């Protein structure tokens, strides 16, 4: 403080300044919505984040979106091209606001790239119950959108739900036929009376994805401020 | 068929390599770390009037 | 001729086997014996650097031994001064994404990297005084987890693409490509003498590489997880491995076998990071139980903990001249042990 | 009398060791805290008044001829701000709990120097309070000692000896606070019972807890405070009999509320999830650390 020179002063002044920087850069940071974007295979990823309002702001690693709806800014991360190993940079994304999981209604028929007998919900339902029940995702809310739903309107007019999900027995019918699904991917959830999942059943228009979105993080922000003044 | 020759190769080349006897080796290390005794700050402590974060 | 292929392959590595285990007279625990132990050594914090608001992620020490480079998960490049813990400069990154910092050894530039594949080399020394991007080098396809400077015009980066490249920042092009993992490479260590390299990847190997030339010289296997950590034996016969079995292992260069394991009983988690004391007779390792263990590098028995981080030891470090200690943690604080 | 000192002092023991709990683990991680652990906080350190207090307490059996005007005062005036302070800052907390709730995206209510200027509105009022009190209460010369019974009488001050005191203690500490604390929490719950949360049968909870705690430990005082100023005017006759029992009354429900004050600050923050889980880690770790056997 007293012992110190001309150039020593400099040094704690320009210290303060970055400190100061810092801090302001901190606290802007702390008032963005930070989403995480995960699917399998073509099972969507691509129209979702089109729908998303106002899309404003190489690499082949992090995808990175930004947008605005009602005053908020939100930030998708998008992991596409990290065909390496999962568990050693998965811990990254522990903090952010949400995960939004994307599965295609259109593949209870559909086998594999490769054909192993395999139908491509069921590695879809794998990779739910992997992402959820996970040592970092804990705490963080999934949402839940089920995308081809106009795809699941000729098909099941045609084909049963027999191929997967067998002991199932109702009419094959859109309300029928999701609503157990929906009730399927629901039920892997082991911490049902702390984490939540919220589902919708999208669509390619009507634009109302970004609302529900919207109305699914507002109430993980007011969660958040309820743990961190001893309410809950 | 490729890949496996090119294995193949790197085993052979790794294959010839002159090794010496593992009680040298160690007395080699034991050699080294004795010779550096007093020159390491975290093994034998410097007194506090030389020591920067005093 | 795939049974050839085979057959000739399991001919050479028992012939490999076999020529290793006659060259083990006795164990370096046996040699090791009559020696004096060290006793307890208890270190005591001197400095806590604090300004980062996520977790730490790396962190790399000036040759001077007295600035360091810290890397956090909120796109923050901090250079800290830390005999007086003043705040040096603080560089904005393009991607919060970061994994690794590396500082030139004539401390004119610095290099990050992380989920994006690429490389950003930054300049320190400007007219100006302001800190600004001289090069981007982007001809990984995996996520950066290490890289080391060479000189001032070269670098080593290591990928999750289960590769390693030499680079030439003044061109921006890969000059030598070493491949031959199995899985992502996870650590990256400079010989001294800067002209080999030990690297460690996923499926519990690592490999000793010729930057010169640029092919594999020897493989070294006996762990049986990932390998997080490794580091080069001042002398630069030796190195040490850390993996996520809760084990440590010292490799001899000229011997081609293991010399000795660190592990204990109450000890389950896995290790982030290793580091060698400038005489080579302690081993520095940063644990998940948010401890550092320091072992008596001869005798395979514990010497000292260090506690004080909340959560995950990331990074480690010690200077060159071995006065001081940095340890680095996801609860976004450094520090500095003497 | 005797016990009274005796009871005090229990008060003393859990006071001084739950507040030095909820400040160590306070300062092991400061670096982040909002307006909530600064009141905490600033109600932590309000043990002093206590400690002042007992040790003008203790005096009297000991060294007793000390007394004067002033120490009365010294007594009183820091045992009433020790009532009054939990009091006034219960409010604060829960004002700040609405704002945090009702402005989520917002960044002001976070900001630590919100809850300093709370910490020192409530200091004031804590203090003009407490000026009244000591007021009243006089020196006192006795045929036998002049020492014993510190008491509110002046000469001839019949109308304002007490119903301006208990008037005004009531009014300002049990009916405003009381509805404030009230009214915040109703509107936080209002929007809470919106959200789709798991956790809405738990905040509840919490709150009844919290407004049902306060209301049965402070209101018995007062009961009784009314109960003796009501007989002093003879509205209701007097056997005599009943006086001991309307004074040990009395004694039990001051010292009923002295607990209270005492006990609040492990409450608040053991009610809270992450305050358990950092407990958990301590009484973990460092009993791991002695008695581990090596």
């Amino acid at each position: 403080g007293c012992t110190l020179s001309a150039e020593d002063k400099a040094a704690v002044e320009r210290s303060k300044m970055i400190d100061r920087n810092l801090r302001e850069d901190g606290e802007k940071a702390a008032r963005e919505v930070k989403l995480l974007l995960l699917g399998a295979g073509e099972s969507g990823k691509s129209t979702i984040v089109k729908q998303m309002k106002i899309i404003h702001e190489k690499t082949t690693g992090i995808v990175e979106t930004h947008f605005t709806f009602k005053d908020l800014h939100f930030k998708m991360f998008d992991v596409g091209g990290q065909r390496s190993e999962r568990k050693k940079w998965i811990h990254c994304f522990e903090g952010v606001t949400a995960i939004i999981f994307c599965v295609a209604l259109s593949d209870y028929d559909l086998v594999l790239a490769e054909d192993e007998e395999m139908n491509r919900m069921h590695e879809s339902m794998k990779l739910f119950d992997s992402i959820c029940n996970n040592k970092w995702f804990t705490d963080t809310s999934i949402i839940l959108f089920l995308n081809k739903k106009d795809l699941f309107e000729e098909k099941i007019k045609k084909s049963p739900l027999t191929i997967c999900y067998p002991e199932y027995a109702g009419s094959n019918t859109y309300e029928e036929a999701a609503a157990y699904i929906q009730c399927q991917f629901e039920d892997l959830n082991k911490r049902k009376d702390t984490k939540e999942i919220y589902t919708h059943f999208t669509c390619a228009t009507d634009t109302k994805n970004v609302q529900f979105v919207f109305d699914a993080v507002t109430d993980v922000i007011i969660k958040n401020n309820l743990k961190d003044c001893g309410l809950f | 068929i490729a890949q496996a020759r090119k294995l193949v190769e790197q085993l052979k080349m790794e294959a010839n390599i002159d090794r010496i006897k593992v009680s040298k080796a160690a007395a080699d290390l034991m050699a080294y770390c004795e010779a550096h005794a007093k020159e390491d700050p975290l093994l034998t402590p410097v007194p506090a009037s030389e020591n920067p974060f005093r | 001729e795939l049974d050839q292929l085979r057959q000739e392959a399991e001919q050479l590595k028992n012939q490999i086997r076999d020529a290793r285990k006659a060259c083990a007279d006795a164990t370096l625990s046996q040699i090791t014996n009559n020696i004096d132990p060290v006793g307890r050594i208890q270190m005591r914090t001197r400095r806590t650097l604090r300004g980062h608001l996520a977790k730490i992620y790396a962190m790399h020490w000036g040759t001077d031994s007295r600035l360091l480079v810290s890397a956090s998960q909120d796109g923050k490049l901090i250079i800290w001064d830390s005999y007086t813990t003043n705040k040096v400069h603080a560089i904005p990154l393009r991607s919060s994404w970061v994994m690794t910092c590396a500082y030139a050894p004539s401390g004119n530039y610095v290099a990050c990297g992380g989920l994006d594949n690429i490389c950003s080399i930054y300049n320190l020394k400007t007219r100006e005084g302001n800190v600004r991007v001289s090069r981007e080098l982007a001809g990984h396809t995996g996520y950066l987890s290490c890289c080391r400077f060479l000189d001032d015009n070269q670098i080593v980066t290591s990928s999750g693409d289960t590769t390693c490249a030499l680079w030439d920042i003044e061109t921006g092009q890969q000059t030598t490509t070493f491949t031959g993992h199995t899985g992502d490479v996870m650590s990256l260590s400079l010989a001294p003498d800067t002209r080999l390299f030990v690297s460690g990847a996923c499926d519990a190997s690592a490999k000793l590489w010729d930057v010169r030339e640029g092919m594999c010289r020897q493989t070294f296997t006996g762990h049986e997880s990932d390998i997080n950590a490794i580091c080069f034996f001042p002398n630069g016969n030796a190195f040490a491995t850390g993996s996520d079995d809760a084990t440590c292992r010292l490799f001899d260069l000229r011997a081609d076998q293991e010399l000795m394991t660190y592990s204990h009983d109450n000890i389950i988690c896995g290790i982030t990071s290793v580091s060698f004391s400038k005489s080579g007779r302690l081993l520095l390792a940063g644990y998940d139980d948010f401890n550092c263990n320091v072992w008596d590098a001869l005798k395979a028995d514990r010497a000292g903990v260090l506690a004080g981080h909340d959560n995950r030891v990331s990074c480690l470090g010690v200077t060159d001249d071995g006065m001081a200690v940095a340890t680095g943690s996801w609860d976004s604080f450094l520090k500095i042990w003497n | 009398y005797t016990w009274n000192v005796g009871i005090l002092s229990l008060i003393f023991l859990i006071n001084v060791l739950g507040n030095g709990l909820v400040t160590y683990i306070f300062c092991k991680h400061r670096s982040r805290a909002g307006a909530i652990d600064i009141l905490l906080l600033g109600i932590c350190l309000n043990s002093l008044c206590l400690s002042i207090s007992l040790l003008a307490e203790v005096l009297m059996f000991l060294f007793p001829n000390i007394i004067s005007t002033g120490l009365c005062r010294l007594e009183i005036f820091f045992y009433y701000l020790y009532v009054y302070l939990d009091i006034f800052s219960v409010v604060c907390v829960s004002l700040v709990r609405y704002l945090l709730v009702a402005y989520s995206t917002r960044s002001w209510p976070k900001k630590q120097s919100l809850g300093w200027v709370l910490t020192s509105a409530a200091l004031l009022i804590a203090l003009v309070l407490s000026g009244d009190a000591c007021r009243h209460r006089s020196r006192v010369v006795d045929p036998v000692s002049k020492q014993a019974m510190c008491y509110e009488n002046a000469g001839n001050m019949t109308a304002d000896w007490r119903l301006h005191v208990r008037t005004v203690s009531v009014t300002a500490g049990f009916l405003l606070p009381l509805a404030l604390l009230i009214l915040f929490y109703a509107l936080t719950w209002c929007v809470v019972r919106r959200t789709k949360l798991q956790a809405r049968r738990k905040v509840r909870g919490v709150i009844v807890a919290v407004v049902l705690l306060f209301f049965v430990f402070c209101f018995p005082y007062h009961v009784l405070n009314l109960l003796d100023t009501l007989l002093r005017r003879r509205w209701i006759r007097d056997s005599c009999y009943t006086r001991g029992l309307i004074n040990v009354g009395l004694a039990v429900t001051s010292l009923l509320q002295a607990l209270y004050s005492a006990v609040v600050p492990l409450i608040y923050s053991c009610l809270g999830s992450l305050f358990r889980q950092r407990m958990y880690g301590l009484f973990q770790s460092l009993r791991q650390s002695f008695m581990s056997g090596a």
